[PDB]
């Protein structure tokens, strides 16, 4: 079963390919509609794998150096194995001398094709958490942020380092525990500082005067954080507070760049509004002029966007090169400037949380998801990851899309045609979780080809780990080229891998045009039809869902930015470029459930025909969980119904990282708009029925 | 008295045994009794010359020396709703006006007739005419802004060397003991800044568990980090500043900051005080080397170096003028152990009406003299009265023109002096000249008005008026000469000559001043003949040439000579004389010829001796009054009765080496010497420490440096000085 | 917004209390003293004056004038509320001694209450007659 195959492969190797059978001929490889690509999750959890506490045992060839895997041919007599990538024959190390057939190493069993090693390079560095706190906000918002911080401070490992940077009009680097005075370093939030400058102006496990262990400081910090007060400078009438977020961040980056470079560190920046002063300015201090919108940026009425973005873009590279994570937690009624600051959590593995106020159940709970621990009381986050991908000599890498930066490492596996962050065999992911998913795009130049994903990262325990995943997919039999390929198509994976491409070109500019030419080309190669007869068009069960996915994608909030704020668009795209397949599907096409007296909860269609008056709905957009009460039910048996969706909601309303906004509305309420909008150029669309009619009118015509 | 001529080569004992008194101007009995106090206001020539030709012939300088803000025993305060001032020259109504029509008075400075307003009513019995020294209440138009509050911003250096000196402890302990005694009401504001490589502000809020230290490290671009709690209200934050003063000395014990950013730190302090003004106290301990205002090191001279002074940069001069404009005064406390270019640093106080204080090689253990000296000098400094945003005007009758000012201030338009602060221990001097012949009048007058804001927020004006008669004979000019005032105005002129030319020309000008005046007197009449008013002129000018300001063949260093010059330019005349020509007494045999009138205390009055070792005696002990200190020298063969009954010691060998003061033993000998010492230090507001360390071998016999009549390997004796002058008088 | 507060005795214009912070003041302080001179027993008890970018506001109670200046953009509603808080405190503390004093600024120590009340109105996160001043002068 091709479905059981896709499931089990994503369960074991945490990967979802668009094609599980690959073209064996250059003619079909060039004429590939949806490219061969993978939805790869390097740190996916699974039924408790055995952590390997020895060296991974590489191949003996300067160019290859691939890891021993279940695809290698072993000779238990000669103590020799043959590399499956370069055919080089290797001697078993002395540690493997007593190798036996009836008792073979873990890295050779097909069950451990994806396996993790524990390596020791030296002393385990402690974790680093740098709080960068905005003080230009109301007291209720500031006090709540203080309560959220003291909560996160209590979950940290004692060995971990902490530092506090508060800011408003000025930027204060706090030196903690100096007894009797409690001092800080004040800087001007109007001019940017480099790292060498910041090192000059400021000056057994290591620790600075500003980054001290929690165990020795958690008491002076929890008293400083409790005495924090709003930015002391007045805010005159009709003005915004002078908020120097661009400089506050560059000082946070610069501080860690000269003290703990190339080590796991988390820069957590908390914002209560836009940056109104210094580099990276998002808007002036005049409340008369509103923050830019998508309309203003299209009509050239936003003079701070380009200049502001470049500043934060230079900091994102500075932090990603050094290897540190930048999180952004924005809570404010107005916009905040996520569009200009998106690159900091996007190039790194940083989080981006959004909300209206730090004094909400929405933010408070979301923030503690960051510090969720596993079966050993340790954080579900890694740091300083290096992903290297080994391919067969016939496969080349076009590039990756997702939270990563190129290490610009050349080799025979690098493809000329690059896509996204391409032109390399190695990428750096400063932050990752068991959820972080990348999108690797490949190019083809008894069968079977293989790809090896090697990810070396720093575990929250301090150990250094290497995760090796080796997969193999069959080469297409030349007597059944397109027939085998057609049967191995992952319509869900391809849809997200194609959405990944469209959103990437949109956020770095038509895009809908390319998305429609590829939908038609896919219909014209793998669909059955007679020429000039639209009625004749059918799609295999392998392809039938692709058009519906493409229907919701081109209308989704990821490619139609208007009706959303620029911060909302970047936030939506931020999470879609990191999530796995199941969550990425929910984003593009929300899931719907029906609740009525006539039957248990059931999944229905995203069509206005499902909005019944005598029925309660439960729509799952990844960003919001909604419960709709029809005009009838909008008034013990009537209690089982009104709380059936509220019960099913709470379950999923906790596992998801960015806690989706909860909504309770009914027919006539102003909040039912979110349901009526997700319901229902080339391939100009009204609704799905018309979309398919037009799609078939163009598929059966000239190609 | 005496209209008699003196032959200095035969007398050689012309210094009287009793203290010198300021000459009485040759005025009518009813005018002199109303004349101003000579301590507050005095002139070098009590008989003003009539023509400039006459003044030039005399070869003597004409000028005034004033101590306008001195503490008074009784001060009349006039609260008149109108200040009677001449409608032309704005001179205040003074005792020496001429009432004619009884409703019209003639101004004694511009001769204009003015109308007495109805309110002033016998108008000659008004207190404004019965007192030369008087303090008014300034109206609404005599202040540019509401009375500024008293602001006290202390600025501490906390480099590695500063922490070694240990000065911070006593300074903080002095501020603790004198916190309720700072001048001011509930409006009093206080502040603190420490600095080294970076400027450190200190916030004080009652909502916080402790003060907060805010460090600005941008040296090339300083700013104020917080707008509210940096200059706090002393009355409300009393408990907070106390904890900070108890904590400040303990914060830097282990510092490695070897450099100090003096320049940028004052720019910060200036910005902090600019909105209001006040008194900026600066404590520096070493050469500034980091940031703007950095100064290069200098090699100290030796005895062998000739006379070959000026600031190395104008940074601290420009900053002082910026403080002046904002009614900020800077007082510089230099506790340096090595050269620090005080010639440059001092400009921060000279042009901002501050005052510099010097404690060479301060150390909390090694130098106990500088500790108790700083202790007592901080006592006066913190408790003495103060005035803020002050100006001063010196007016003199038509014909006389002021042309040179001396003192710590900034001269705006001529005759206008800007005093950001005014302290009751500053002296000022002026040099004037006859611009128009005084054939008309036979009396002249001089007035000084001090418009200042009191520590209680009351804009006050203190006015002094001096009247002097005009003469037309050369001999009448000499008869009214004030030798001490001449020495003072000469000392000030010689300081400028050092900056403008060199130390050589300054010394030559001082010697030529005695030659040219006595040569002019000789032409106007064998030995060295001088008038009675100039018998002590070559002695004092000699003592000037041996003072640390102008001495040559001494091992004196750069910051020593500069500070001596600062004291010449900022001290009243009385203390310039006490330092230059100390008063010597023998105190091992005091008796009852004293002023035993002060009820139960005798207070012996021993005769004054001249500054020559030939007057000493190894058999007794001698106390020397140098104004600032009372060095008690004990002889080797001293009497046994003086050892046990006065020193509490059984032999000369067991006299404690650093003896910081005398013991108050229960003996009539100790009762007499403690009665005479306590009477000397009561004549001044700056308590002088008395150290008897001056044994015959304490390596601290600078007591002999003040024997200005004797010779040394690099200076003439008093008899050799007289011989040098006589050869030049009759060349 | 910004600040300028002066309290004067209307009969003669004798200054009572004030409060000024810069880091010009010389021009508008004079105008404030020109107005105190013109104010008499026929002047409006509550009035507002326009001085271009600046705007004066004052009240008169017990022969005492409470004048404030700020940028015209400052709410006139908040200006008179700031003056009301000053009068009720000043009349309660010194209202009976005003007609007796004769020194300029005999109530300087009111500097503290003026400034602590001042900040409660010049910060948004804490919450009659009109004529050109040039006419009355
Ligand atoms: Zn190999
Ligand atoms: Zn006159």
């Amino acid at each position: 079963t091709y479905l059981e195959f896709i499931q089990q492969n994503e369960e074991r190797d945490g990967v979802r390919f668009s094609w599980n059978v690959w073209p064996s001929s250059r003619l079909e490889a060039t004429r590939m509609v949806v490219p061969v690509a993978a939805l790869f999750t390097p740190l996916k959890e699974r039924p408790d794998l055995p952590p390997i506490q020895y060296e991974p045992v590489l191949c003996s060839r300067t160019t290859c150096r691939a890891v021993l895997n279940p695809l290698c041919q072993v000779d238990y007599r000669a103590k020799l194995w043959a590399c499956n990538f370069c055919y080089q024959r290797n001697q078993f190390p002395p540690s493997y001398a007593g190798i036996s057939e009836l008792n073979q190493p873990a890295e050779l069993l097909p069950q451990f094709s994806s396996i993790e090693y524990v390596v020791l390079r030296g002393p385990q560095m402690p974790l680093i958490f740098l709080y960068v706190v905005d003080t230009c906000m109301e007291d209720e918002d500031l006090q709540a942020l203080k309560e959220s911080m003291q909560m996160s401070l209590s979950l940290l490992p004692p060995t971990a380092l902490v530092g506090l940077i508060t800011f408003g009009r000025m930027v204060q680097v706090h030196e903690l525990g100096c007894e009797g005075i409690s001092k800080s370093y004040v800087f001007r939030g109007t001019k940017d500082l480099s790292a060498k400058q910041l090192q000059e102006m400021l000056g057994p496990p290591p620790s600075n005067r500003f980054l001290q262990p929690v165990q020795k400081i958690d008491m002076n910090l929890t008293d400083l954080l409790g005495e924090l007060q709003r930015d002391p400078w007045p805010v005159p009438q009709g003005k915004r507070p002078l908020r120097s977020s661009g400089v506050a961040l560059s000082i946070a980056v610069g501080l860690l760049e000269c003290t703990f470079p190339n080590t796991g560190a988390r820069i957590m920046m908390f914002i209560g509004g836009p940056a109104t002063q210094g580099p990276g300015m998002v808007v002036g201090d005049e409340l008369k002029t509103p923050i830019r919108s998508w309309h203003d940026i299209d009509k050239d009425n936003a003079k701070y966007v380009k200049k502001g973005t470049k500043h934060f873009e230079a900091l994102a590279n500075r932090a990603a090169t050094t290897g540190h994570v930048i999180d952004i937690y924005a809570c404010a009624l107005d916009q905040t400037g996520l569009l200009e600051m998106k690159c900091c959590p996007n190039l790194t593995g940083g989080y981006m949380v959004m909300g209206d106020s730090f004094n909400t159940s929405l933010f408070k709970q979301t923030f503690q998801r960051v510090f969720t621990k596993d079966m050993h009381g340790q954080f579900k986050m890694g740091f300083g990851g290096t992903l290297e991908i080994k391919t067969s000599r016939e496969i080349k890498i076009s590039g990756a899309i997702g939270p990563c930066v190129s290490l610009n490492s050349k080799g025979p596996c690098v493809s000329e045609n690059e896509i996204g962050t391409g032109g390399t065999c190695q990428w750096k992911i400063c932050g990752l979780s068991p959820t972080t998913t990348l999108a690797i795009y490949f190019e083809v130049v008894g069968g079977r080809g293989a790809i090896q994903f090697v990810t070396q990262y720093q575990h929250s325990s301090g150990q250094r780990r290497i995760r090796v995943t080796t997969i193999a997919r069959n080469w297409a039999d030349a007597q059944t080229q397109i027939q085998n390929i057609a049967a191995s198509f992952d319509q869900e994976a391809a849809a997200i891998l194609m959405a990944r491409l469209a959103i990437y070109r949109a956020e770095t500019e038509d895009v809908l045009r390319w998305l429609d030419r590829q939908l038609i080309r896919l219909c014209q190669k793998f669909g059955e039809y007679h020429k000039d007869d639209p009625s004749s068009f059918r799609f295999s069960e392998t392809f039938s869902l692709y058009p519906q996915f493409m229907f919701h994608l081109r209308r989704s909030s990821f490619l139609q930015v208007f009706n959303n704020s620029p911060d909302e668009s970047s936030y939506y795209r931020h999470h879609f470029m990191r999530q796995d397949l199941t969550q990425s599907l929910i984003m593009i096409q929300p899931i719907l459930y029906a609740y009525s007296f006539s039957g248990p909860p059931e999944p229905v269609l995203l069509d206005s025909s499902s909005i019944l008056a005598d029925r309660i709905l439960l729509m799952d957009t990844f960003f919001q969980i909604l419960i709709y009460h029809g005009e009838t039910i909008a008034q013990e048996n009537f209690r089982h119904l009104l709380q059936a969706p509220v019960d099913d909601a709470q379950e999923i309303l906790h596992s998801r990282f960015p806690m989706p906004r909860y909504i309770d509305t009914e027919h006539g309420g102003s909040q039912a708009r979110f349901l009526l909008s997700k319901v229902n150029i080339l391939t100009d669309d009204v609704s799905l029925q018309v979309f398919m009619d037009h799609l078939k009118k163009l598929a059966v015509s000239s190609a | 008295e005496g209209l008699r001529v003196v032959n200095l080569l035969q007398e050689r004992n012309m210094l009287p045994s009793t203290p010198l008194k300021p000459p009485v101007p040759n005025l009518h009995e009813d005018i002199q009794k109303l004349n101003c106090n000579p301590e507050l206001f005095r002139c070098t020539l009590t008989s003003i010359p009539q023509t400039q030709a006459l003044l030039n012939k005399a070869k003597l300088p004409l000028g005034l020396l004033l101590h306008p803000f001195k503490d008074l025993v009784q001060l009349p305060v006039v609260t008149s709703s109108t200040i009677v001032r001449c409608r032309s020259c704005r001179t205040y109504i003074n005792p020496f006006v001429s009432f004619l029509d009884q409703r019209r008075w003639k101004c004694n400075l511009c001769y204009r007739v003015n109308d007495v307003p109805e309110e002033f009513l016998e108008p000659h019995r008004r207190p404004e005419v019965q007192n030369a020294t008087i303090e008014f209440m300034a109206p609404s138009e005599y202040m540019l802004r509401p009375p500024q509050p008293p602001v006290y911003l202390f600025v501490f250096d906390v480099s590695h060397n500063a922490v070694e000196t240990g000065y911070l402890n006593s300074v903080c302990q002095s501020l603790l003991d004198n916190l309720d005694l700072l001048p001011g009401n509930t409006r009093t504001k206080i502040g603190f800044i420490t600095f080294d490589s970076t400027i450190h502000f200190y916030g004080l809020q009652e909502s916080l568990s402790q003060p907060q230290m805010l460090i600005v490290s941008d040296i090339e671009d300083v700013f104020i980090p917080m707008p509210e709690n940096l200059l706090v209200n002393l009355n409300e934050s009393k408990e907070l500043v106390q904890d900070l003063l108890k904590t400040l000395p303990q914060m830097f014990t282990k510092t490695l900051e070897t450099q100090s950013a003096l320049g940028p730190a004052l720019q910060a302090a200036f910005k902090l005080m600019s909105p209001t003004g006040g008194r900026m106290s600066v404590f520096q301990t070493q050469l500034p080397t980091l940031g703007v205002g950095a100064l290069k090191p200098r090699e100290e001279p030796n005895h062998r170096s000739s006379a070959k002074m000026t600031p190395s940069t104008d940074f601290y001069k420009k900053l002082a003028l910026d403080c002046s404009g904002q009614q900020v005064a800077v007082d510089l406390f230099l506790l340096s152990g090595q050269y620090s270019d005080l010639a440059s640093l001092g400009c921060i106080s000279r042009y901002s009406a501050g005052s510099v204080y010097y404690y060479p090689s301060y150390h909390h253990q090694h130098n106990p003299v500088q500790v108790q000296k700083l202790q007592k000098e901080l006592q006066r400094y913190l408790t003495r009265k103060i005035g803020f945003e002050a100006v001063m005007r010196i007016r003199c009758t038509k014909g006389l023109s002021i042309h040179t000012f001396h003192g710590n201030f900034f001269v705006r338009s001529t005759d206008l002096l800007s005093l950001p602060n005014v302290n009751p221990d500053a002296g000022y001097a002026v040099q004037m000249s006859v611009e128009e012949s005084l054939t008309d009048t036979q009396l002249v007058s001089f007035q000084s008005a001090l418009l200042y804001t009191s520590s209680k927020g009351e804009r006050r004006i203190r006015v002094h008026t001096l009247c002097l008669p005009v003469v037309s004979t050369l001999n009448d000019v000499f008869l009214g000469a004030d030798v001490q005032a001449i020495s003072g105005l000469l000392a000030n002129m010689a300081v400028d000559r050092s900056m403008t030319a060199s130390l050589s020309d300054a010394r030559d000008a001082l010697v030529n001043a005695v030659i040219d005046s006595l040569s002019a007197y000789r032409s106007s009449v064998p030995g060295l003949m001088v008038p009675f008013s100039l018998r002590l002129f070559p002695l004092f000018v000699l003592a000037l040439l041996k003072q640390k300001s102008f001495q040559t063949g001494t091992n004196a260093r750069l910051d020593e000579r500069i500070f001596a010059m600062c004291q010449v330019k900022n001290q009243p005349l009385v203390y310039l004389m006490l330092t230059t020509h100390p008063s010597l007494y023998r105190v091992d045999n005091l008796s009852d010829e004293g002023a035993l009138n002060i009820s139960d205390r005798t207070i012996p009055q021993p005769p004054i001796l001249q500054l020559s070792v030939e007057k000493l005696s190894r058999d007794g002990a001698f106390l020397m009054d140098a104004g600032s200190v009372l060095m008690l020298w004990v002889g080797k063969n001293c009497t046994q009765n003086f050892l046990s009954q006065v020193l509490g010691v059984q032999n000369y060998a067991s006299i404690p080496q650093p003896m910081t003061d005398l013991p108050e033993l229960d003996t009539p000998e100790s009762a007499r010497i403690i009665a005479f010492i306590s009477w000397l230090r009561e004549q001044r507001p700056f308590f002088p420490i008395l150290y008897v360390i001056a044994d015959e071998s304490p390596m601290k016999a600078n007591f002999l440096q003040n024997m200005i009549e004797d010779r040394t390997e690099s200076a003439l004796s008093y008899y050799e000085f007289l011989l040098h002058i006589q050869q030049q008088v009759n060349k | 917004m910004v600040l300028l507060t002066m309290i004067a005795r209307v009969a003669d214009g004798l200054p009572l209390a004030a409060s000024m912070q810069e880091d010009d003041l010389q021009q508008y302080q004079s105008q404030a003293k020109q107005l105190f001179r013109k104010l008499n027993e026929q002047s409006p008890t509550r009035c507002t004056l326009e001085a271009g970018a600046m705007t004066f506001h004052y009240i008169i109670e017990q022969g005492v004038c409470y004048l404030v200046l700020c940028e015209a953009a400052f709410p006139k509603k908040l200006a008179f509320a700031y003056l009301e808080d000053l009068h009720s405190e000043f009349d309660e503390q010194h209202g009976k001694k005003v007609p007796t004093v004769s020194r300029p600024y005999s109530f300087i120590e009111f500097d503290t209450f003026i400034q602590k009340t001042k900040k409660l109105y010049i910060d948004s996160r804490a919450r009659i007659m009109v004529a050109n001043i040039e006419e009355v002068l």
